[PDB]
Parts: C-alpha cells; sequence; structure tokens
C-alpha cells in the first residue's frame, strides 16, 4: 500500500519549451501541471524548482502568489565560526530534507487564490500554469558549444539533461520525487537542422511558419515520474536498427560509422532481457544517444539512455568492445527495473538497484561465459570487504540516524558519498545473487515477471493512480511476492545482510588427525573488527581428497570452534588411478608433494560466495599449488595465486609457469600468474638459475621460432594471447636484481619489443598494446642516485632512462601527428613522465601537466594530466598547484572533470589529518567550508566531494589547525 | 488435528451415470437432493439413490493402488490421496479382478501373481485360544483317511 | 570479443514437497504403523467414523463441487494476479492438500506393491521425453501435461525411438513412465470427510509402467535403516520441543511413548539424554525440560535432518517385511532393497541385470527383474570341400554360405545341419537388447485402447 506525502496527486504534466538559445545558453518555456487535492483546505502546493526564474503563476488561469526560497543554496550561514563537519552534515541533511518532496515540502511555494477554496474543497481539478526561463544554468542542463564559427548544427553544438537521482527540479518546475507518477506531453521548438529527442513516442514534428524552427511534439502514456524525464537536443545523426524498428540511435555528426558498428549488438541485449523475464520491453520506442562532455558514462531514463561519445569504437578497437556491450546492457537493465518498475521510498532502492545488478550479471554470464561471471563477483565481493573494512559499512535499507560510523546522512541520495553510491550498487547486486542462493533462480525470475506484470496491468489504466502505484515497489511488496512464488521467506538472510550493515571474516586453520581419519577445521571470526559483524548460519566447505571433491556443510555457532569432518581413503595412491574433480572429470596428478599420510589434496571454505566474507586459510604450499594448477574454479584458481606469492619456492614457480604456458586455463589466471611469477622471481633472487622469469616463455609463445629476439608480427585475432601477450612484459618489468635495478636484459627485450613492432597485417589496432608496452617501460624505473641533491640534467641522466626517455619522446610525438583510438599512448607517455618525475630522473616541472589539462585537451589525456598534478602537489608540498586544482574544481566547463579532480585529490590527499603540513592555513580551512557551503551549491555531486575532501583532510572534529 | 480425506470412486449404470455427470457438469444444488449414498453396517453394501431411485451398491477393493494428483500450474503435482475402493452400483465377492483403465483387465489373475495370499492367521489365532482354554492337546501329522 | 572461458576443460557437461511433507507431519507421515497397518500400505480402508455427521447412520446427501472449485481455483490465480503471474508456490498448508480444489487426475500403477511410493504431500513432475526424428522433425506432439525435453539418452532401460514422445512421473523416489487414458464414462470421485461427500469429475487416468527407482530402500536392521530410526526419533523430540509452551521448553514421556510404542524406552531415554533432564520433584515434575545450555535446532537444522524420501524408503522396508514375514529365497530377491540395490548399480554400471526373472513384478514376460547378474571330425575333413558343397545344396543350404567356398566354415555348417569368442561385447549386447525389446512390450501394453474380455 502507498499513500502520498504529497496533499494532491498529479495526473498530467505540459513541458514545452521554446526559444532554446545556444549562444546566451539560455532556455523559455512553460509548465502546466493537472493535479487533484487528496484533503480539502489544500491552500499552499509546494513544487520542486532549482536555477529557474519563475515568470508567472496561474492557477485554473487566475492569478496566483509564490515564493521561492532554497536553503541547499547557502548550507550554513557565512558568519558562523564552525568549522567542523558532522554540523555541516546535519544541517546539509536538514537542507536537503526541507526541500525533500519525498516529505510534503518543496522550494516553490504557491498560494491557491482564495476564489477556488470553493473548487478545492470539493475534490477537484486544479491547472497550475507556471512559465519559467533558465538564464544561464549551472549543471541544470548541460550546453556543449564548441567555438568553431558557423550555425550551431554546422559547429555543432548541443544541450542534454545531465544529473543523477532527483535532479529534474534543475531545468524545469515539478515534482521531483519517484513515487509523483503521471503522464507527459513534451513540446520542444528547436532550430530546423536540430533534433529534440526525448521520453515518450514522437508524435508529430511541424514547421514554424517562417521555416526556420520545428516543434517536436513527445507523448508519454505510461506514467512515469519527473525524476525520469530526459532531453537531447542537437544537430544528430539519425540511425534506426536494421534488426529492431523502434530503436533509433542519435549519434554526434561525423560519427555515424562507429555508431553503426556500436550499436550493432543492441538487439541480442534487447532478446536476453525479453526471454529470462518474460515481459516485453514496456515503453514503445528506445532512443539511445551519444554525446559529448557527459556527466556520467551511462545514464538511463523512461524510455531513453544519454551515453557518452567515448564508448563509440570501430571494428578495429579490442579490449573497448567489451566494456561499451555492458554500458549498453547496464542501461538496459535500469530500463527494465529503474525507470519502468520505480521506488516507493529512498528505503527500497536496494530492491531496484539489485534486480538491475543481477539481471545485468545473467547477461554477463550468457555472453561473456560463467567464468567472467564468476571472476566479476569475486572482484565486487572484494571491492565491498575492502570498503566495509576500510569505513563501516554500506546499509541497504534503513530505517528512520541508523548508519552513524560515517560522515555523511543516508536519508538521501544526494548527501551520499560517491563512493558509497558505488558501493550501495555493488552490496545491492551481491545480496540479491544471495537470494537467488537461497530461493533458486527460475522462482527469482518469476518474482521479477510478476513484478514487472503488476507493473505492465498497472501501466495502462487510465485512474489517476488508484491502480499507477503498483508500479512502484516496496521492500515489504518484493518479500511477499518472493514468499508467494516460493513459500520460503528470506527474513533471516534480509536480517543478516541487508538490515545489519557488515561482512564477515573467516580464519581457518586445518589439521588432519590419521588415527580416527578425521579432518579437524578450525575456523574463528574476527566480529570487533569496526566493519564486521558475527556469522551464525550454516557454511559450506570443499575438500578435495583423492577419492574426489566431497562437500560438507558445518554449523557456525557463536560458541563454536572446532569442526570435525570426515575423510575418505586413500587407495588412490596405492595404484595410479585418475582422481575426480569437482566435475565430472578426472586427470593425473603428481602426488609426490602430497603428505604420506593424509588424502586431502586442498580445502576450500566457502566456494560457491555464498556469505559476504573475506576468508584467509591455512594450507600448506603443495595445496595450493594442487589447487592452482587442478581445480574447474576460477576463484580458487585466482586465490592460489594471490596465496603463493607467501611462498616462494621453486615449485610454486613450476606451478605458476604451467599455468602460464596452458591454454583452457581461463586468461585472466594467466594475467595474474604473470604477476605472482614476477613476485616471487624477486623474492628467491641469488636462487634463481637461468634467464629472468617469463623472457624464454615469451620467446617460446609470441617471437619467432628462428629468431628469438625478433617478435613475431601482431595478428591479434585470438584475442586470449592478446591479452597475455601484452600483459606479460608489464609483469616482466617488475623483476629487480641483487643491487634491486631492474636487470638489462628484460629492458633491452622490451626495447626490441619496441622496435620490431609491425601491425600492418592484423585486422585490429595496436594503440592498447603499444600503450602497455609504454607501461612496462615505467615499470622499470628504479630511484636515481642523486648526489648532494645534484640537479638532475641530461648530461647525469641514467644510460638506461635516456634510452626510456627517447622512446617515451618518439610515442609521444608521434601521437601528436598520428593520434591513437582515445589518445591512450598519450594517457601512457604522461604517465611514464610522471613515473620518471617521481623518482630523481626528470625534474620535478608541472608545466608539461598543466597544459595537457587544459579544456582543449580530450577528456583522458585531461584526468591523466590532472593525476599527475595531484601527484605533485602531494610530493612537493605545492601551494599554488593545490590553489590551481581548487580553481579548476570551482570553474571548469565539463563537471565530470570537477568531480574528478575532486575524487583524485580525495584518494591521494595532499596531506591527511595526522601530518603537520605547510598546507595547513586557516586560508583553506575556510576555502574548503566555502566550498562545501556555497560554489559547489549546483551539482549534489560536487558537493558530497568536497564533504569527502573536507573529511579526508581535516576530519570529523574542528579541524586542529585553525589560529 | 488433521485426517488425511478418504477418496473412493464410484461406478453407475450407463443410465445413472450420463444423468449424474449431467447434473454434477452443472453445478447447482439441485443434485445435492438428487444423488444419495446410504452405507449399510455390513461396510460392503450400500444404496446410491439417484433422482430418488434405489440401486444396490458393493464396496469393492481394488487390485492396483491409484493416487490423486492435483497441480496448479500442470507441471507439478501433489498427491493427495490413496484411492483402493470402489462403490460399484447397479470376502472374495469384495475384491474386484480387473483395474479401472482399459489396459488393466484381469489385472490380478495376469499381471500379478497372486502374492497376497500367505484370515489363515487369525484362524491359527482361535486354535491357539482353544488349545489354551483346553487341558490336554494331542496332535499328529496325518496320512489320507 | 567472444566466450574465452574455457568451459569445456573445467566444467565437462528440484522437487519442493509440501511444507506438511518436508515437516513430517505425523498424519502424512506416520511415526508407527502396525501389523494391519502395514498390510493396508497405500490401500487405507474406509473407516466408520465415530463422531460427526456421517457417523449417524442414514442416507447422505453429496455435494457437487464446480463454484467451491471455481472459488478456490480462482483463489490461486487470484493470489498469482495479486502478486502478478507465474507459476506461484501454494502448498503451505494441510488444508491446500485437499482434493475439493486444484485440476485432478488420477495415477493408477502396474505393479502391485512397487519399490517405492510416494506419501500424501510430496511432489512429482511430469517430464515428456522426446527423441527427434534424424535430420528433420516437426516438433514435440504437444502433452496437456507436464513439461517437453529432448532425451538423446534414454533414461529408462531401453530406447526411444526416433519421433517417439514419452511420459513420465519424475521425482526424487523413482522415475516410471507414465500413459494417458481416459476416464471411464460411469466413474466419478466421491470425496468424504466427516461433515459430507463430496463429487468430483474425472476426465483424466495415467497408467504408470514399472518404476525405475533412484533412491535405494535400505534393508532390515542396517546402518542406514536403524539411522533413519534414531533420526525420526530425534526430529519428533524436536518438533515436540517447539510445540511445547512453557518455558522451559518441557515434553512427557508418554507422548512420545504413544507415538514410537515400540520402540524400548531405553532408546527414548537415550534420545532424551543429551538435550533434555528429568524433573522428579517440585515444579516442573515427571517432566523432560529442556536444558539451558542447549540450542534447539531452527526449522531448516530439523528438515536437514530427515528427508522425505527417507521416510518413503523405510516405509517400504518395513512393509516388505510385514509381506515377507507373513508369506513364511526367491521372495527374498524380489524385496526392494535388493532390487534398488541392483538396480542403482546396474546404472552406475557396475553391473548387469537378468531382465528375465523372478524379481518381475508382472508374472510374466512383460516387465522387467531388477536382480544383479555380472558383467562377466575325420570323415567332415574327408569331404574334400567339393563333395560337402553337394551336401549343402543338398540339405538346402542357402547359396550365400555354399558361395563364400571357406572350407573350413562350409564343414562347421554341415556338421550343424546334420545336427539340426568373448563374455564382454557379446553378454553385454544380449542384456540391452533384451532390456529394450521388454521396454517396448511394456510401453505398448500400457498405450493399449483395446478392450481386454474378462
Amino acid at each position: 500500500g502507498f499513500e502520498s506525502p504529497r496533499p494532491y496527486k498529479l495526473t498530467h504534466q505540459v513541458v514545452c519549451i521554446n526559444n532554446i538559445n545556444f549562444q546566451r545558453k539560455s532556455v523559455v518555456g512553460f509548465v502546466e501541471l493537472t493535479i487533484f487535492p487528496t484533503v480539502a483546505n489544500l491552500n499552499r502546493i509546494k513544487l520542486n524548482s532549482k536555477q529557474c526564474r519563475i515568470y508567472r503563476v496561474r492557477i485554473n488561469d487566475l492569478e496566483a502568489a509564490f515564493i521561492y526560497n532554497d536553503p541547499t543554496l547557502e548550507v550554513c550561514h557565512s558568519e558562523s565560526k564552525q568549522r567542523n563537519l558532522n554540523y555541516f552534515s546535519n544541517a546539509y541533511a536538514a537542507a536537503v530534507s526541507a526541500v525533500d518532496p519525498d516529505a510534503g515540502n518543496g522550494e516553490l511555494c504557491i498560494k491557491v487564490p482564495s476564489e477556488l477554496w470553493k473548487h478545492v474543497d470539493e475534490l477537484k481539478v486544479l491547472k497550475i500554469h507556471i512559465n519559467f526561463s533558465l538564464d544561464q544554468p549551472k549543471g541544470g542542463l548541460h550546453f556543449v558549444v564548441p567555438s568553431v564559427e558557423g550555425s550551431m548544427a554546422e559547429r555543432g553544438a548541443h544541450v542534454f539533461s545531465c544529473g543523477y537521482q532527483n535532479s529534474t527540479r534543475f531545468w524545469f518546475p515539478c515534482v521531483d520525487s519517484y513515487s509523483e507518477l503521471c503522464t507527459w506531453k513534451l513540446e520542444f521548438t528547436v532550430d530546423a537542422a536540430m533534433v529534440a529527442v526525448s521520453n515518450g513516442d514522437l508524435v508529430e514534428t511541424v514547421y514554424t511558419h517562417d521555416m526556420r524552427k520545428k516543434t517536436f511534439h513527445y507523448m508519454l502514456t505510461i506514467p512515469t515520474a519527473a525524476s525520469n524525464i530526459s532531453l537531447a537536443i542537437g544537430p544528430f545523426e539519425i540511425l534506426v536498427d536494421p534488426y529492431m524498428h523502434e530503436v533509433t540511435h542519435f549519434c554526434l555528426p561525423q560519427l555515424l560509422p562507429l555508431l553503426k558498428h556500436t550499436t550493432s549488438y543492441l538487439h541480442e541485449v534487447f532478446e536476453f532481457y525479453e526471454e529470462i523475464l518474460t515481459c516485453r520491453y514496456p515503453y514503445s520506442c528506445f532512443k539511445t544517444v551519444f554525446i559529448d562532455e557527459a556527466y556520467v558514462e551511462v545514464a538511463a531514463y523512461a524510455s531513453m539512455s544519454i551515453f557518452s561519445t567515448n564508448l563509440l569504437h570501430s571494428a578495429m578497437i579490442i579490449d573497448e568492445t567489451p566494456l561499451t556491450r555492458r554500458c549498453l546492457a547496464q542501461s538496459l537493465a535500469q530500463q527494465f527495473f529503474g525507470c519502468f518498475i520505480s521506488r516507493m521510498s529512498w528505503s527500497d532502492e536496494w530492491v531496484l538497484k539489485g534486480i538491475s545488478g543481477y539481471i545485468y550479471g545473467l547477461w554477463m554470464k550468457k555472453t561473456f561465459g560463467v567464468n567472467e561471471y564468476r571472476h566479476w563477483i569475486k572482484e565486487e565481493l572484494d571491492k565491498i570487504v575492502a570498503y566495509e573494512l576500510k569505513t563501516g559499512g554500506v546499509l541497504l535499507h534503513p530505517i528512520f540516524n541508523p548508519a552513524s560510523h560515517l560522515h555523511f546522512s543516508i536519508k538521501h541520495p544526494h548527501t551520499l558519498s560517491w563512493e558509497y553510491y558505488s558501493m550501495f550498487q555493488c552490496k545491492a547486486h551481491l545480496v540479491m545473487r544471495l537470494i537467488e542462493n537461497r530461493i533458486s533462480m527460475e522462482f527469482m525470475l518469476q518474482v521479477f515477471n510478476k513484478l514487472l506484470s503488476l507493473a505492465s496491468t498497472a501501466s495502462s489504466q487510465k485512474f489517476q493512480s488508484h491502480m499507477w502505484s503498483q508500479m512502484l515497489v516496496s521492500t515489504s511488496g518484493f518479500l511477499k511476492s518472493i514468499s508467494n512464488v516460493s513459500g520460503k521467506d528470506i527474513q533471516p538472510l534480509i536480517k543478516q545482510w541487508v538490515d545489519q550493515s557488515g561482512v564477515v571474516k573467516f580464519y581457518g586453520s586445518f589439521a588432519f588427525n590419521r588415527k580416527r581419519n578425521v579432518l579437524e577445521l578450525e575456523i574463528k571470526q574476527d566480529y570487533t573488527s569496526p566493519g564486521t559483524q558475527k556469522y551464525v548460519g550454516p557454511l559450506k566447505v570443499t575438500v578435495q581428497e583423492l577419492d574426489g571433491s566431497f562437500n560438507h556443510t558445518l554449523q557456525i555457532e557463536e560458541n563454536s570452534l572446532k569442526h570435525d569432518i570426515p575423510c575418505h581413503s586413500k587407495s588412490r595412491r596405492n595404484k595410479k588411478k585418475k582422481i575426480p574433480l569437482m566435475n565430472g572429470e578426472e586427470v593425473d596428478m603428481d602426488l609426490s608433494a602430497m603428505d604420506a599420510d593424509s588424502p586431502l589434496l586442498w580445502i576450500r571454505i566457502d566456494p560457491d560466495m555464498s556469505v559476504l566474507r573475506k576468508v584467509e586459510f591455512e594450507q600448506a604450499d603443495f595445496m595450493w599449488q594442487y589447487q592452482l594448477r587442478y581445480e574447474r574454479d576460477v576463484v580458487a584458481q585466482q586465490e592460489s595465486i594471490l596465496a603463493l606469492e607467501k611462498f616462494p619456492t621453486p615449485a610454486s614457480r613450476l606451478a605458476l609457469t604451467d599455468i602460464l604456458e596452458q591454454e583452457q586455463c581461463f586468461y585472466r589466471v594467466r594475467m595474474s600468474a604473470c604477476f605472482c611469477l614476477a613476485k616471487i622471481a624477486n623474492s628467491m633472487v641469488s636462487t634463481w638459475t637461468g634467464p629472468p622469469a617469463m623472457k624464454s616463455l615469451f620467446t617460446r609463445m609470441f617471437c619467432c621460432k628462428s629468431c628469438p629476439n625478433i617478435v613475431k608480427t601482431n595478428n591479434f585475432m585470438s584475442f586470449q594471447s592478446y591479452f597475455l601477450q601484452k600483459t606479460m612484459p608489464v609483469a616482466m618489468a617488475l623483476l629487480r636484481d641483487v643491487h634491486n635495478l631492474c636487470p638489462k636484459e628484460v629492458l633491452t627485450f622490451i626495447l626490441d619489443l619496441i622496435k620490431y613492432n609491425d601491425n600492418r597485417k592484423n585486422k585490429f589496432s595496436d594503440n592498447y598494446y603499444r600503450a602497455e608496452m609504454i607501461d612496462a617501460l615505467a615499470n622499470s624505473v628504479t630511484p636515481a642516485v642523486s648526489v648532494n641533491n645534484e640537479v638532475r640534467t641530461l648530461d647525469n641522466l641514467n644510460p638506461d632512462v635516456r634510452l626510456i626517455l627517447e622512446e617515451i619522446t618518439r610515442f609521444l610525438n608521434m601521437e601528436k601527428l598520428l593520434p591513437s583510438y582515445r589518445h591512450t599512448i598519450t594517457v601512457s607517455c604522461l604517465r611514464a613522465i610522471r613515473v620518471l618525475q617521481k623518482n630523481g630522473h626528470v625534474p620535478s616541472d608541472p608545466a608539461l601537466f598543466k597544459s595537457y589539462a587544459e579544456y582543449g585537451h580530450f577528456v583522458d589525456i585531461r584526468i591523466a594530466a590532472l593525476e599527475a598534478v595531484v601527484d605533485y602537489t602531494k610530493v612537493d608540498r605545492s601551494y599554488e598547484e593545490l590553489q590551481w586544482l581548487l580553481n579548476m574544481i570551482q570553474n571548469d566547463p565539463v563537471p565530470y572533470v570537477r568531480h574528478k579532480i575532486l575524487n583524485m585529490l580525495t584518494k591521494n590527499p595532499p596531506f591527511t589529518k595526522n601530518m603537520e603540513s605547510p598546507l595547513c592555513n586557516e586560508a583553506l580551512v575556510d576555502q574548503l567550508w566555502k566550498l562545501m557551503n556555497s560554489g559547489t551549491s549546483h551539482d549534489w555531486r560536487l558537493r558530497c566531494g568536497a564533504v569527502d575532501l573536507y573529511f579526508t583532510l581535516f576530519g570529523l572534529s574542528r579541524p586542529s589547525c585553525l589560529p | 488435528p488433521h485426517e488425511l480425506e478418504s477418496q473412493f470412486i464410484l461406478r453407475l449404470p450407463p443410465e445413472y451415470a450420463s444423468t449424474v455427470r449431467r447434473a454434477v457438469q452443472s453445478g447447482h444444488v439441485n443434485l445435492k437432493d438428487r444423488l444419495t449414498i446410504e452405507l449399510h453396517p455390513d461396510g460392503r453394501h450400500g444404496i446410491v439413490r439417484v433422482d430418488r431411485v434405489p440401486l444396490a451398491s458393493k464396496l469393492v477393493d481394488l487390485p492396483c493402488v491409484m493416487e490423486s494428483l492435483k497441480t496448479i500450474d500442470k507441471k507439478t503435482f501433489y498427491k493427495t490421496a490413496d484411492i483402493c475402493q470402489m462403490l460399484v452400483s447397479t470376502e472374495k465377492k469384495f475384491i474386484w479382478n480387473h483395474g479401472i483403465t482399459l489396459p488393466l483387465k484381469n489385472v490380478r489373475k495376469r499381471r500379478f501373481r497372486k502374492t497376497a495370499k500367505k484370515d489363515v492367521e487369525k484362524e491359527v489365532k482361535r486354535l491357539l485360544s482353544t488349545d489354551a482354554e483346553a487341558v490336554s492337546t494331542r496332535w499328529e501329522i496325518i496320512a489320507e483317511d | 570479443p567472444w566466450n574465452l572461458s574455457n568451459d569445456e576443460y573445467y566444467y565437462p557437461k528440484i522437487i519442493q514437497h509440501s511444507i506438511p511433507a518436508v515437516e513430517l507431519r505425523q498424519p502424512f507421515f506416520p511415526t508407527h504403523m502396525g501389523p494391519i497397518k502395514l498390510r493396508q500400505f497405500h490401500r487405507p480402508p474406509l473407516k466408520k467414523y465415530s463422531f460427526g455427521a456421517l457417523s449417524q447412520p442414514g442416507p447422505h446427501s453429496v455435494q457437487p463441487l464446480l463454484k467451491h472449485i471455481k472459488k478456490k481455483a480462482k483463489m490461486r490465480e487470484q493470489e498469482r494476479q495479486a502478486s502478478g503471474g507465474g507459476e506461484m508456490f501454494f502448498m503451505r498448508t494441510p488444508q491446500d492438500l485437499t482434493g475439493k480444489d486444484g485440476d485432478l487426475i488420477l495415477a493408477e500403477y502396474s505393479e502391485e506393491n512397487g519399490p517405492l511410493m510416494m506419501q500424501v504431500g510430496m511432489a512429482t513432475k511430469i517430464k515428456n521425453y522426446y527423441k527427434r526424428k534424424p535430420g528433420k522433425d516437426p516438433g514435440a506432439p504437444d502433452c496437456k501435461y507436464g513439461e517437453t525435453v529432448y532425451c538423446h539418452t534414454s533414461p529408462f532401460l531401453g530406447s526411444l525411438h526416433p519421433g517417439q514422445l514419452l511420459q513420465a512421473f519424475e521425482n526424487n523416489l523413482f522415475r516410471a513412465p507414465i500413459y494417458l487414458h481416459k476416464m471411464p464414462e460411469t466413474d466419478f470421485l466421491i470425496i468424504r470427510t466427516r461433515q459430507g461427500y463430496y463429487i468430483r469429475e474425472l476426465v483424466d487416468i495415467f497408467v504408470v509402467g514399472q518404476q525405475c527407482p533412484l533412491f535405494e530402500v535400505p534393508g532390515p536392521n542396517s546402518k542406514r535403516a536403524n539411522t533413519h530410526i534414531r533420526d525420526f526419533l530425534q526430529v519428533f523430540i524436536y518438533r515436540l520441543f517447539w510445540k511445547s509452551k512453557d518455558r522451559p521448553r518441557r515434553i512427557r514421556m508418554e507422548d512420545i511413548k504413544k507415538a514410537f510404542p515400540s520402540h524400548s524406552e531405553s532408546s527414548i531415554r537415550k534420545r532424551l539424554k543429551l538435550c533434555a533432564d528429568f524433573k522428579r520433584t517440585g515444579m516442573d515434575s515427571n517432566w523432560w525440560v529442556l536444558k539451558s545450555d542447549f540450542r534447539l535446532p531452527t526449522e531448516e537444522e530439523i528438515r536437514a535432518m530427515v528427508s522425505p524420501e527417507q521416510c518413503c524408503a523405510y516405509y517400504s522396508m518395513i512393509a516388505a517385511e510385514q509381506r515377507l514375514k507373513d508369506a513364511g529365497d526367491d521372495e527374498v530377491r524380489t524385496a526392494p532393497w535388493n532390487t534398488t540395490r541392483a538396480f542403482i548399480a546396474a546404472m552406475k554400471g557396475k553391473c548387469l541385470l537378468e531382465v528375465t526373472g523372478v524379481a518381475d513384478p508382472t508374472g510374466c514376460g512383460e516387465g522387467f527383474s531388477y536382480v544383479k547378474i555380472p558383467n562377466k571330425d575325420a570323415d567332415l575333413r574327408r569331404l574334400s570341400l567339393k563333395n560337402a558343397k553337394q551336401l549343402l545344396r543338398k540339405f538346402g543350404v542357402p547359396e550365400e554360405e555354399i558361395k563364400k567356398l571357406s572350407r573350413w566354415e562350409v564343414i562347421d555348417v554341415v556338421r550343424t545341419m546334420s545336427t539340426e569368442r568373448f563374455s564382454v561385447a557379446e553378454h553385454q549386447e544380449r542384456y540391452k537388447e533384451e532390456c529394450q525389446r521388454i521396454f517396448d512390450l511394456q510401453n505398448k501394453v500400457l498405450s493399449s485402447t483395446e478392450v481386454l474380455s474378462t
């Protein structure tokens, strides 16, 4: 049951936009809402509006009086001397709650005229006509106007609606909540050479009487929220999908072949999401818009998605196909379960984010294989356990503070830190995988189909929300639908992993009792760490003995420590028979390293990742080597690679080398075995016999049979030896000699890989392989031996580093004339120059990176250069570079770059709270408090980034360095 | 508590079966007055009264075991009861030799071995009771006499 | 840009009972079955009621089910539509397992006493195995009940013909070929309860062939057998402790003695020794209170203790024990522990089974028997080929054997006519052909709508 927090119900909204002026960056328009009051004596009506100048408001064609105030413009007063962050977080939460449409509130308060009170008490319709104007919007809707001359279509100027969550208040007045569903009528009067893309279906396109402008009329009969309404106006090249004909793809001019190749996969994504769920795609059209200077890499609205143009690749670009493919896939998953089925509160957001991430993981499983699915699930689980042990924990479904261990309030999406938002979505889809583990996948897809079917029977009624609230899901409704389809309720699993905000830590060690033939496990939990919680459920453990692989369920109550499980025979060591594996197959194992008295070959605690856990198991090194070689699970091979770094014995070198030589191993395991072999080789110097590690293996796999030092000409058509070939010198460059300097046998090998590179014969580009070669050249740089702080000049340059510097100069200059796909070699060469500057080789001068961080350069060139400037101002304690970065945060045209500068200055801070630095003035505290209070008031993501930066630099209390 | 439901099969003469079938598929409570069942204290004898016309009934034991299976989706079926008895309307007499389906006819005689045999136990118990209530017992395995 | 997961080297290649069934509730899963209740195993007689409306002697009106079915069947549909629509679980109460609602079918058995048999409340699935025709095939003949699956490898002993669809009951207990027949035109289904008679019509009745057992029935007084007995008694004791309202959870011993009356009280004491203690004086006197340090197991742990299929295997064992005991080695071979062990061992390929024998539940050539078998001239030389050729012509031997001109074979054939290598492929091939022929004969007998004369 859904009861509105608003005293009115909104039925229909007309959004008309005229006069989109690109020179002056200005729109004019009106908005006409059709509300039905649910309570009599409605009097004031409270709507949401930011940055719009409200000209006049007429209610039922009668002139009404409005008052506007935004408390989130300046959160705390300018003349308050408070400088602690808990004060700002409480004031910011109160300010966002005072404009919240999820309460009854709002920023624009319109007073109903007196003569309509007899029209409002007996509950009859009210039609509110606001007309407004955006004069020059800061972060409302982004105007990308290039400075080439010509007409606005000839120079490539466009507008798009940017922002996250409820940010539609930034460009027209609305009820900007996900729970106020209404039908829509959208008119946009644009230039005749431009096209206006929006939500709904385009009913017509009429000309103006001078035929210089045309009006696009859109209609949206599926009741969506105001937060799902978008807009993209530009000189877009239109491409109808040749497979599905209601899907149109819009790109920027001159990028039509890239659009043709890139969006050619999307019909398979549509077919997948419509056959695992049994509902068809709910909207009547689908539109993909590719734009410049995007807010996020992929945004999903109702019947529309806005991607950045940096996803567009051609047919000869690999290492970008899978990333763009999965961006399209998660946009479509959010089309199904973020835009059609919406949220009922700010709680129950974990339901929608979990269903979107879970069905996108099912797509990844079918498309890229179960092994890529397991690797992705393991990397997301490692991400969450790192974040939750780092700071507190992520609390899905809080109850309204519920989480007081962090520095922000979790009551609203616009007060969350961006890393918390990312980990929120990540934990939501892993908890949905856990619900699939308890209640099987076919019942899970039946739950999702029942939600979609209730929403689509709701979506066709005309009753103003008598039935339109069946399109809003809640937690209680989701659990009730689960209990309807399965008969089991998941309330212990919901109580543990949703309502409780923690992950578990397992420390395991075994001992084999030879007398009674049992395996005594010893599993203890660390439940006193700040991020942890105590697990009391069952726990699966998989033991591989000589007779095969056996699963055991252990009951781990609070007082439990020793778990005795039984062991089988050892009669497959009496005769040589094959040892049967986890799957149905069996292999020949070399049992010379195994103990004579124990049959068990390896043990895995929680193999299926059925809890949110971090396992620290103490096996013997031969058990880790057997688990690396003969396991049929990629997460166990990865964890054995990760645990073999502590055992540098030559049997582990043989194990990793046999993994590296082995095709029919998953390629991301071999790419990890490269770096593990490099670390082991560095640890057993003065024992290593022959050549450096992986060199003979590289010449055996990727070089000519007649010439060992000449590499084969590039043929990248295998896509697994391409990835292994481009990752093996990067790990090989981490080799170190007795003096700790990279050997001149590996550096010469990398330089010969660079010289003899011929790419005139493959059908694929070479930009990522050459960029990884520059990364391998950067990995070999050891710190220089400066004497008496000698000025490092080209005369006293290292003879090793002169070759590296010549190569990166040649590569960067050749990129200036023949550019790569996304300037990957510019990014790699800037990263390598920063590596050479971090050691004492090149003078520590930020002027090159400051010239590459200009607006004219590409976003990746920019963020690499700004990462170098952030690293410089951390190491050299530069005041003027920090003022340069803070000025670039305040006034840069691209807001993604501002968010990225705040993000990089949070990750690599110039000082922490423990450090005494020269950069701890009262001036810097006043600048960052002014940046939290004012200055970042237009983005909701810069303000949370400024809160994160103030927390990283000065902590939760009053800054100690305050004169 | 819960008591397992007891389902049995009712076999009627064909004209009376057609009238009962029409009245069942109609669905009114008029059928309730029309069809009654009186089971006699023998336990294996009855009257079924169709439209107030008495028919003579015998409750017989079926040679196979049937099981009623209900479903909601026609893919998974849940067993509801075991059927072993039929009230045909028109000891050794109360045992039915044939099965309900057409392929199962003369099942007890042909598709089933008569392993049901070995009544005899009850007779042995009665003999033991008579011996206990006696004083002297004389026994001999005999020959033809 | 592709798969790139070497999946063929890492990975080279379901039944949900009702909540009364998985919780082992005592009407549906009895704790104790006496001798007269073991003779009437799965054939429950029509009991006379002592109290109720049917307990009073006289005529009793039946009540046709149709608007009640409509309401209750549409209640499942209402619940389905209120939740959205999609299969949906429903059997959560004992009152869901009535015959008064839902689409009932009947299922008749071809064997008198099967090796395994479902209790009331347990689920089974209908799988339609369809072998495609060589090359092009139209598609599975569609069937009203069950889901279709394309079986290259025959589940049963025989192999499916090309273009042959065979329906089968599939659950955890067995797998058995079923054959849909229409009901007789005279038979209705009367559901009697304490309150009155109710009538349904039936239209679909399946005939179930010889079962292929997937669960091994234990032997009497064996490790598994007595482990089941101990675990069943422990589960009953835990569920009596959960049902107790006093805090301390306390039970009475003669409740357990009413449930398990064949048990010696030393075994019941042994189960109560850990997890309970006897209070003789003061409060809780003559009660077995729960120990304060003992954590009573949760519902899912008690469900993980005993499975319903283990209870069905135990009931099959004790029913067969009674039948063998009443009938005073051939019969012992037909006992379900022997036949289930034989069939499951034959399915792993341990051993072969004589398909004609005495374990045959038909008693004729139809049906299989599941019992284990191990998987393992002087003057004739003077016929001087030419006269032997003329003799083979004289006897009427076909011209191919005369034509071969193989003196050796010719002499052996003339000896065989005057009378008229390995134990591996030979015996295994013969066994397989015999099993296929028996399966085909059973399927033909099940599928006949021909009337059979009394």
